[PDB]
RNA sequence: AGAGUGUAGCUUAAAAGCACCCAACUUACACUUAGGAGAUUCAAUUGACGCUCUGA
RNA sequence: ACCUCGGAGCAGAACCCAACCUCCGAGCAGUACAUGCUAAGACUUCACCAGUCAAAGCGAACCUCAAUUGAUCCA
């Protein structure tokens, strides 16, 4: 959730630059 | 009266290998869109390194009943190279044998294609098969 | 309304500049190892060893077997070398490898797992089973001497018992025949 | 004058029916919707429009974990090989932890 | 462009289905399952009734 | 198990029949908690066992008594409150909390 | 002459995990398959055979 | 200018919400007919008419896309 601490965990697209 | 027929209308069981065994155990379905999913009850890890190779079978839980590397040196000083085909047909003869001196006699066998396609895991599978442990599970009575 | 993170990041470690300088997952098994490691490391958000139960493992227990003999390793290993050393010059191995034809006995194998990692691996499977559990209720032991036992119901087979073995009471009427290593001033109990 | 047309859309009624606490039974959906926002985890079955349902009667709880796509599905083979050396994915899993046994034994005669 | 036909059995008639087909193909001889029989039999496609 | 000094106990010794059901009530962990600074595990094996046709024979001429059986029940599913009008249900919904299949007749 | 040191290229590893090359596919890279060579420098926590730095 | 339906912001993190507010479209498709028969439990375009997922069994070798459409009577 966006307030959770957990926020932007299943983020993956800032790790890639293709 | 026989004070011998104390049974008590309920009995229990207090052995963790008996709901498997009647064919009565509920498995762990779901994941489906990841592939090793969770409905089993037995497993066979297998591990391929460039210097040994080890072979596991796991349980539902996460803990390995027996476990077959080349690292041991029981199967190390038979043997030469523990790397090509006939150390892992040799690790798979005797955790087949382990198996069965263990009574589990039913894995279920999930690999890659790439690795199913190899000449070492077919090897494998036949040396599993002619032990006198079959893999594929058989269904569950009501899932 | 946003909480900060109460503890540190899965991806966090890394950098987001010079990504085309890093390596790259060349394959997949890499990937597959990273993530059946990372999902064995205690999180600080809700896992999945947590809801289905785990029976507590992070538990230290008490042992209560014999403790092991006092062997030096150095010298195992420099004889193990010597003995790896000295097969590996045959011959005869090099071409049963090369075609793929070389079978090992089962009976020697057999002997040496008994002899040396056995007692572990008889450990392991029972506290599988959960013997430990229910018999000592909690602690747990090694059995340093091996054990044998098998009983007597035809004419010319057997019916042994090993790790987890599988006897039918038809099987199973009379006494069986125990016999394990011993030596003169020690006495032993048996419990069934 | 009045050029856009298609744009009266109505509700498509889809989020999350039972949250984390409720007694979910067997069959009961969880949450249909499109695209895989929850991934299913323990228990948790799919059907063909992405839907979420239970299995077994329990608890529906909802957790983190690791995600290992299949190797068939070559569109997240490759965006797992572009990937750096550790990095990981981690989504939201749904699970239900059974809490009634699936049967037990009971005296029936006595001969 | 597709054509709708219906299917006839060989083996126990009175059983008859509907499947699409190419217009510029020639007729359809599938594996189709039959209630009465529980097996698999042939199937020759016979009398059109749709242009769509 | 493997004791050091020859020690002997008598208060858990069984008749020659032993054929009691009482009095085989045996556990371990009293049985290690008496003798702790005497005897030390060092073997261990087990196995699993099924039931045959021989139980019969034991439970008679060995026990002295009838032969138990029992049945791996299910619990009964689970169906929710049958309301007054079901809205869009089939036909078999009155089945479904039907004692039996069978025509009841009340008066007549 | 003094100091830092001590498991193959790496280890808050104790004989393992990462690395390397060759043979098959590829314009080429690369996965995969089939293989190979690799180490606790010596005598019982001690002293000395190898490297670096500070000097002359 | 429009007459049916879907998506993107207005409506931002469960759900619903309109405009003659600004844009993409759809009246179909590339391949096998077990695209067989029954049967617990739910969502439901804010009512209804409608639509969708699925436990398990007999039977069989071991399904992709977003809207993608037509009821009463009668023939
Ligand atoms: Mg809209
Ligand atoms: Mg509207
Ligand atoms: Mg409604
Ligand atoms: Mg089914």
């Amino acid at each position: 959730y966006k307030t959770k601490p957990t926020h932007g965990i299943g983020k993956y697209k800032h790790l890639i630059k293709a | 009266p026989v004070e011998n027929e104390a049974v008590a209308p309920e009995f229990t069981n207090r052995n963790p290998r008996n709901l498997e065994l009647l064919s009565v155990a509920r498995k762990e379905r779901g994941w489906r869109t990841v592939f090793p999913s969770r409905e089993f009850w037995h497993r066979l890890r297998v591990i391929r390194t460039q210097h040994h190779v080890e072979a596991l079978v796991e349980h539902q839980n996460g803990k390995v009943v027996v476990s077959a590397s080349t690292r041991e040196w029981a199967i190390k000083k038979h043997l030469y190279s523990t790397r090509n085909v006939v150390a892992c047909e040799s690790i798979g003869r005797v955790l087949a044998q382990r198996c069965l001196e263990a009574g589990i006699n039913f894995m279920v066998y999930q690999p890659t294609p790439w690795e199913a396609a190899s000449d070492s895991m077919k090897r494998l599978q036949s040396a599993m098969t002619e032990g006198g442990v079959v893999l594929r599970e058989p269904q569950r009575i009501y899932e | 309304r946003r909480t900060p993170p109460l503890g540190p990041m899965p991806n966090s470690d890394i950098d987001l500049s010079n990504l085309e300088r890093l390596e790259k997952y060349r394959s997949f098994d890499r990937y597959r190892r990273r993530a059946e490691q990372e999902a064995q490391a205690p999180h600080w958000w809700r896992t999945y060893r947590e809801y289905f139960g785990e029976k507590t493992d992070p538990k230290e227990k008490i042992d209560i077997g014999l403790p092991p003999p006092k062997v030096s390793r150095t010298q195992q290993l420099l004889e193990r070398k010597q003995a790896i050393q000295e097969l590996r010059a045959n011959v005869e191995e090099e071409r049963a490898a090369r075609l793929r034809t070389a079978s090992v006995p089962l009976d020697a194998v057999r002997a040496e797992w008994e002899r040396t990692c056995g007692p572990y691996h008889k450990q392991r499977l029972a506290e599988y089973y959960g013997l430990y559990r229910d018999l000592f209720h909690g602690a747990t032991f090694v059995p340093r001497v091996p054990l044998h036992v098998a009983y007597a119901v035809g004419e010319d087979d057997l019916m042994p018992v090993y790790c987890g073995n599988e006897v039918t009471p038809t099987e199973a009427a009379q006494a069986p025949e125990v016999t394990y290593e011993a030596e003169e001033g020690s006495l032993w109990t048996l419990l069934l | 004058s009045s050029k856009n047309l298609g744009g009266k859309s109505s509700g498509r009624r889809q989020g999350i029916k039972k949250m984390e606490g409720h007694y979910v039974h067997a069959g009961n959906i969880i949450a249909t919707q499109r695209h895989f926002r929850w991934h299913p985890g323990a228990h948790v079955g799919v059907g063909k429009n992405k839907c979420l349902y239970a299995l077994e009667e329990g608890i529906v709880r909802y957790t983190k974990e690791v995600y290992v796509p299949h190797p068939r599905n070559t569109e997240a083979v490759d965006l797992i090989t572009r990937l750096p050396k550790g990095a990981v994915l981690y989504k939201t899993f749904v699970h239900v932890v059974p809490a009634k046994p699936e049967g037990t034994f009971k005296l029936v005669a006595m001969l | 462009k597709n054509i709708l036909v219906r299917m006839v059995s060989e083996a126990g008639t009175g059983f008859c289905f509907n499947t699409k087909r190419n217009r510029l193909r020639e007729k359809l001889t599938l594996l189709h399952y039959d209630p009465v029989v529980k097996q698999r039999v042939l199937f020759v496609e016979k009398k059109k009734i749709r242009s769509l | 198990f493997k004791q050091d000094q020859p020690i002997d106990f008598s208060e858990d010794a069984r008749p020659s029949p032993c054929y009691q059901l009482a009095q085989r009530t045996f556990r371990t962990f009293d049985f290690y908690k008496k003798h702790q600074e005497t005897m030390t595990p060092a073997g261990l094996s087990f196995f699993q066992c099924r039931w045959d046709d021989s139980v019969t024979y034991i439970f008679h001429q060995l026990l002295d008594m009838r032969e138990p059986v029992f049945e791996f029940v299910r619990p009964p599913p689970y169906h929710p409150k049958q309301k007054r009008f079901p809205h869009r249900q089939p036909l078999r919904y009155l089945d479904r909390y039907r004692d039996s299949h069978e025509p009841t007749y009340g008066i007549y």
